[PDB]
RNA sequence: UAGCGGCGAGCGAACGGGGAGCAGCCCAGAGCCUGAAUCAGUGUGUGUGUUAGUGGAAGCGUCUGGAAAGGCGCGCGAUACAGGGUGACAGCCCCGUACACAAAAAUGCACAUGCUGUGAGCUCGAUGAGUAGGGCGGGACACGUGGUAUCCUGUCUGAAUAUGGGGGGACCAUCCUCCAAGGCUAAAUACUCCUGACUGACCGAUAGUGAACCAGUACCGUGAGGGAAAGGCGAAAAGAACCCCGGCGAGGGGAGUGAAAAAGAACCUGAAACCGUGUACGUACAAGCAGUGGGAGCACGCUUAGGCGUGUGACUGCGUACCUUUUGUAUAAUGGGUCAGCGACUUAUAUUCUGUAGCAAGGUUAACCGAAUAGGGGAGCCGAAGGGAAACCGAGUCUUAACU
């Protein structure tokens, strides 16, 4: 499998079950989900009849009376009485096999590249770090929304992409099935190829 | 390929019951239930092998037999299981090592299942007649 | 948590290979000699759970 | 006044009630 | 999440609440009472749509019995007559005729008379 | 799971394995060398926090509009496009933010060191008696006295003591292992009255704390105790000078402010029930779930008059509400005065089945590490072999002396 670069116009030789796979929409929608929920914190309450301040009398006596029978002012069919099905914080993460999560990122890296969705340069530096760099560096690439895949820890980079909404930059371990999506472009340094493909063999 | 452009495989999602919302639903106002039992009330049923009043079969019936602690520190082995060593020396501590028959083990045989290819000392372990045959011919070495 | 099992079933019932579950015979554990030795004869080997009385049985022996 | 209700509710069923008033068991 | 249901409970109560206008009372105001008068209403809907085709040809009957018995035979000689003449002439056309056409309907009764004759 | 168990309901380990974290010491005693390790206290010094704080980038024009932060143009900042406010939605208006710094004084934590106290190490010893154990009665151990080990002890007793003793689940023998009847000891662990920062597929005033508001208040109760309701003018009070009716009233009409007063303080939006005024039609010889099907007339709009709509509805055919519970209800069986708001099959962990997806005779990790939804981790679990009570045998096995 063979990735023409942008800049000095030469290829790359990968593999085909890697960036070449027919695109999995229900393994990637497993795992795209899977990841949104593990995002999700979780953390509500609501009270019980149990936890409701109050008192544990009747309000009024059972019979007798006119009135309907009641046991409780917490009851949740009294105003300011209790949930009925009061929730708990509660941990949403979904479990995804390792295979499926490799399955699905090689599924929409082959469709980043029949989408040209995917740019591989050699080097991607900001000589200083500043933003207005960056964005002269963008617009001369043509670039606008975009996920930047660098196999080192370049410091002026992150600096220079944190004011940036449209921009993401990455290391080639902290990459994700939905930033690769969320994102139009994805630009790949060569090594931070080398790293994915030898990650996900 | 976007993020509202994903849709999953039919069948995955089925949508679930929801008791008592509405006569279209078909699950109306007793969502299941039929009326006036004690299976319709919440928390209702009886426990498990409960027959009523009727002595359930569980005891109507005698107990039998006894556990033998060796028998959890007895194993089986496949004849697949052989080439998964290394060294083709089979012991307990090497297939402990490949994580076959587990630590706590003792005793092992070796039977009749699969089939192997390749020239396996075996070691300690009691073999049946048919894997004995099988590594014989396959050139192996049975010992003790 | 975990279910636990019913300990009497787990006593009287052990599953075969395809799922089904043997179990003894009643009636072999006294008032043996107006008994005809035919009917004992029957009863001392194990014999397989019904169909239709399976299903508690594996109700109450969810771990097999 | 649902607080000079709260008498009203709170003890004109305390009030209690005097009883049938029909001397009759119906037996 | 908690859905609070104030708008759809609203349209919902609104549009039977336009259904039952004109309808005395409460059953104009009230949702309990108008929309078991709009069920009603539906009901006796289906209902009268069968009762319409069965009361029109009461009607045409009526009224062609009438005006054959002025033109001096009754009707069922007069839908017999029509049979063994094979005339296939429905009795809303018949009743039309009856009322507008005289002479059309004389014609007819002309023919059904020389059909049994 | 093994077991315990009216062997019922139910209770429920351990060995062993993987991890977090790891730390060892002293007295039952004399000497010898003497201050030697360590700890504690108290000073000082250094560093790092905390308790006030400082600086902190870069925008104009035009259009609409009451008002520009909006639209359309044209620029600039960014290690700062977190957030909030500003007359509508502001990277460049303000407060901040990123980042860079800052403490007279007090204090925390580290080191370092001074002083005070503390003893270090070597040799030879000694080695925790009304105790262990036992009898009786109870309790705890998963173990309900059972064949019940072990631990505790209310009561009665009662050893040996290093050549000795305890345990290894009745018990004996052998073997292994350990040394009770004296103590100390960090970490990993548990919690949050409280403080600070941040976050939320949490609520948004009948919700969320009982309490968004002078709420544990008002109020109730002898008392313990119980325990509410109640948010929003507008950008800004500019909160209506003055005039008029009226009781030197209430309330209202003007005028005026304002973008707006059908935003006027009983103040955003202002639904429904409920109560009214006005117009059209119908209605005072007519009997009943009040409608429906037909249908005259009247009024009103459109229109090529074509006739359609709309409202009403004389007369007429049919027609005894809904729910629930029931063999069965117009039922004179239940329930509901009406509106609005709330109000009932959920959640967690196990298990089975179906569907779907991944890998496939294999599949999969948990704890944890990790800056970290990756990757590692295969401890384990399920499955590929079963039969038998079991030893055991093994594609067979059990039964039986042996199976046609
Ligand atoms: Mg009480
Ligand atoms: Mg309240
Ligand atoms: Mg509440
Ligand atoms: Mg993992
Ligand atoms: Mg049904
Ligand atoms: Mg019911
Ligand atoms: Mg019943
Ligand atoms: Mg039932
Ligand atoms: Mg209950
Ligand atoms: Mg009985
Ligand atoms: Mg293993
Ligand atoms: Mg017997
Ligand atoms: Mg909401
Ligand atoms: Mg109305
Ligand atoms: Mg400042
Ligand atoms: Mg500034
Ligand atoms: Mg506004
Ligand atoms: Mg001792
Ligand atoms: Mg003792
Ligand atoms: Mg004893
Ligand atoms: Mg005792
Ligand atoms: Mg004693
Ligand atoms: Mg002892
Ligand atoms: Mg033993
Ligand atoms: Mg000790
Ligand atoms: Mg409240
Ligand atoms: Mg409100
Ligand atoms: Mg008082
Ligand atoms: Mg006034
Ligand atoms: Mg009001
Ligand atoms: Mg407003
Ligand atoms: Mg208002
Ligand atoms: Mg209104
Ligand atoms: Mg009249
Ligand atoms: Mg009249
Ligand atoms: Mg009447
Ligand atoms: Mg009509
Ligand atoms: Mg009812
Ligand atoms: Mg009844
Ligand atoms: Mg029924
Ligand atoms: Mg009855
Ligand atoms: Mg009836
Ligand atoms: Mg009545
Ligand atoms: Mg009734
Ligand atoms: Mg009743
Ligand atoms: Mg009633
Ligand atoms: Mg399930
Ligand atoms: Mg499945
Ligand atoms: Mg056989």
């Amino acid at each position: 499998m063979e990735l023409v670069l942008k800049d000095a116009q030469s290829a790359l030789t990968v593999s085909e079950t890697t960036f070449g796979r027919d695109f999995n929409e229900a393994l990637v929608h497993q795992v795209v989900v899977a990841y949104a929920a593990g995002a999700r914190q979780g953390t509500r309450a609501q009270k019980t009849r149990a936890e409701v301040t109050g008192s544990g009398k009747k309000p009024w006596r059972q019979k007798g009376t006119g009135r309907a029978r009641s046991g409780s002012i917490k009851s949740p069919i009294w105003r300011s009485g209790g949930v009925t099905f009061a929730a708990r914080p509660q941990d949403h993460s979904q479990k995804v096999n390792k295979k499926m999560y490799r399955g699905a990122l090689k599924s929409i890296l082959s469709e980043l590249v029949r989408q040209d969705r995917l740019i591989v340069v050699e080097k991607f530096s900001v000589e200083a770090p500043k933003t207005k760099l960056l964005a002269q560096k963008l617009k001369d690439m043509a670039l606008e929304d975009v996920l930047i895949i660098t196999g080192e820890l370049d410091e002026n980079l992150f600096l220079a992409a944190r004011n940036l909404h449209k921009v993401d930059v990455r290391d080639a371990t902290g990459i994700d099935p939905v930033s690769l999506i969320a994102f139009d472009k994805v630009v790949m340094t060569a090594d931070a190829v080398k790293q994915v493909e030898e990650m996900l063999a | 390929m976007r993020l509202n452009t994903l849709s999953p495989a039919e069948g995955s999602k089925k949508a679930g019951k929801r008791l008592g919302r509405g006569i279209g639903s078909g699950l109306g106002k007793t969502g299941g239930r039929g009326h006036k039992g004690q299976k319709s009330r919440s928390g209702g049923g009886v426990r498990r092998g409960f027959e009523g009043g009727q002595m359930p079969l569980y005891r109507r019936l005698p107990k039998f037999g006894f556990t033998s602690r060796k028998a959890a520190i007895t194993a089986e082995i496949r004849l697949s299981d052989l080439a998964k060593v290394e060294g083709g020396v089979v012991d307990l501590n090497t297939l402990k090592a490949a994580n076959i028959i587990g630590i706590q083990i003792e005793f092992a045989k070796v039977i009749l299942a699969g089939e192997v290819t390749t020239p396996v000392t075996v070691r300690g372990l009691r073999v049946t007649k048919g894997a004995r045959a099988a590594i014989e011919a396959a050139g192996g070495k049975i010992e003790e | 948590p975990k279910i636990k099992t019913v300990r009497g079933a787990a006593k009287r019932f052990k599953k075969t290979g395809k799922g089904g579950f043997k179990h003894k015979h009643a009636n072999l554990r006294h008032i043996l000699t107006k008994k005809a030795t035919k009917r004992k004869r029957h009863l001392r080997p194990k014999a397989m759970v019904s169909k239709g009385d399976l299903g508690l049985v594996i109700a109450c022996l969810p771990y097999a | 006044m649902s607080g000079k209700m709260t008498g009203i509710v709170k003890w004109f069923n305390a009030d209690k009630g005097f009883g049938f008033i029909t001397p009759d068991d119906g037996s | 999440a908690r859905v609070k249901r104030g708008v759809i409970a609203r349209a919902r109560h609104k549009k039977i609440l336009k259904q039952a206008k004109g309808y005395y009372g409460a059953r104009s105001r009230v949702y309990r009472v108008a929309f078991q008068a709009v069920i009603k209403a539906g009901q006796y809907a289906y209902r009268d749509r069968r009762q319409r085709k069965r009361q029109f040809r009461q009607l045409w009957i009526a009224r062609i019995n009438a005006a054959a018995r002025q033109n001096g035979i009754s009707y069922s000689k007069f839908i017999n007559g029509l049979k063994k003449a094979s005339v296939e002439i429905d009795r809303k056309i018949l009743a039309d005729i009856a009322v507008f056409d005289k002479v059309a309907f004389t014609a007819l009764v002309e023919k059904a008379k020389a059909a049994l004759a």
